[PDB]
RNA sequence: AGUGGAGCCUGCGGCUUAAUUUGACCCGGCCCGGACACGGACAGGAUUGACAGAUUGAUAGC
């Protein structure tokens, strides 16, 4: 073995990426 | 040469955290998760509300 | 005791053995022989620039540096220096040096003290057991 | 008390967008750049503290780091230790700390009392 | 019993310890030094001070 | 033409400071820090990785 040798989820962690990069600073909460 | 005295100042580094460690936790299982790879082994994990993921994390409701 | 006299020092063994452990004579008489202990106190030479350098472990306060600051510093490669500062909170300071020190160096000033005897003077002594090798 | 002939009442009860036409230019630059997740952090630590608080007594102090805060009026009454460095200095909001960032209220160095000078 | 022996080997210690550093003590972490070595000073030359 | 006088600015001594880094500094706080030998535990899991929420000055699954 040694010699021998030689999407949904995506765009769910991208819009979650993107939600968190706009909760940094949000500018509207009261 | 001129050697130092090597002082030796004592401090109790033994209280360090260790997890707590679950003893025959295989009683419990017997979700299925319909993934890509880990499908039909892998059991899937309970909250008190949704149940999350131990190899792939995938988010439901 | 008026000299000439022999002295002889002997130590309770166990079971009433009198080890001998020294001896000598009786030199002159007087309590004004000061007896002086010293303890000389020891730190690290952590930053070392030219003709200055910041100590460390040798005092653990910031006025306990203040307090010993008017102490000549000596060097056990044979440098003599002085504080000027304390910089930490803790015993860090700096100090002044004649030449340049060495990374493997150690910095160390020695305090004095009058040491007395005690008052444990008792004319009774036990009688020995005849003597016999261990 | 009032603050630009505004009483601390209306204070409490004036929005957001139009405490941009209140207070000084610094101020309000901040506030339109908007501040950042652990000023909010403080807001709600703070607004947990006065909330869970007896009526006749003050609230439990809030220690903070936060310097850079600039000092809004919800939070009249609340009771705040700031680090300057070495130590928190605890500290009331007044009503007149409005205009006013919380680092100036904890000084960061000692004041000079010059001794005799050595060799120069 | 033991405890003699023990205060024995710690004599040995000790006698070992000030020969190679002849009058060397760690300062305590805890007590102040200016108060531990209250009564101690420094003396510029051991011969002419 | 000036500088040296004056106000301001900058440098070096000096002075204050916890530190005012020097011909990087200060105040707190989490993390771990060798092999080898010996003694324990481990397949009746050694240990990694982990989404959410609560923490302390830090979005610490350290
Ligand atoms: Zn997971």
């Amino acid at each position: 073995k040694f010699y021998e040798q030689y999407s949904n989820r995506l765009q769910e962690v991208l819009n979650d990426y993107y939600k968190e990069k706009a909760e940094n600073c949000v500018k509207l909460n009261t | 040469a001129k050697k130092r005295k090597k002082k030796s100042y004592t401090t109790p580094k033994k209280n360090k955290h260790k997890r707590k460690k679950v003893k025959l936790a295989v009683l419990k299982y017997y979700r299925e998760c319909p993934s890509d790879e880990c499908g039909a082994g892998v059991f899937m994990a309970s909250h008190f509300d949704r149940h999350y993921c131990g190899k792939c994390c995938l988010t439901y409701c | 005791t008026f000299p000439p006299a022999s002295v002889l020092l002997f130590k309770q063994k166990s079971n009433g053995m009198h080890s001998l452990i020294a001896t000598g004579h009786l030199m002159s008489v007087d309590p004004d022989r000061m007896v002086i202990k010293r303890v000389v106190l020891s730190g690290h030479p952590f930053k070392i620039f030219t003709k200055m350098a910041v100590v460390r472990y040798m005092f653990f306060n910031r006025e306990d540096v203040l307090w010993f600051k008017p102490v000549e510093l000596r060097t056990k490669w044979g440098r003599r220096g002085h504080i000027k500062e304390p910089l930490g909170t803790h015993g860090h300071m700096k100090c002044s040096f004649d030449g340049k020190l060495k990374s493997q160096d150690t910095v160390l000033m020695n305090l004095y003290k009058r040491v007395f005897p005690k008052w444990t003077y008792d004319p009774y002594v036990p009688e020995p057991v005849p003597w016999l090798k261990s | 008390f009032t603050y630009r002939g505004v009483d601390l009442d209306q204070l409490l009860d004036m929005s957001y967008e139009q405490l941009m036409q209140l207070y000084s230019a610094r101020q309000r630059r901040r506030l339109n750049r908007g501040l950042r997740r652990k000023q909010h952090s403080l807001l709600k630590r703070l607004r947990k503290a006065k909330k869970e608080a007896p009526p006749m007594e003050k609230p439990e102090v809030v220690k903070t780091h936060l310097r850079d805060m600039i000092i809004l009026p919800e939070m009249v009454g609340s009771m705040v230790g700031v680090y300057n460095g070495k130590t928190f200095n605890q500290v009331e909001i007044k009503p007149e700390m409005i205009g006013h960032y919380l680092g100036e209220f904890s000084i960061t160095y000692k004041p000079v009392k010059h001794g005799r000078p050595g060799i120069g | 019993d033991e405890e003699a022996e023990a205060k024995m080997l710690e004599k040995y210690k000790q006698e070992r310890l000030e020969e190679m550093f002849p009058d060397e003590v760690d300062t305590p972490r805890d007590v102040a030094a200016r108060i531990r070595f209250q009564k101690y000073r420094g003396l510029k030359s051991f011969r002419t001070s």
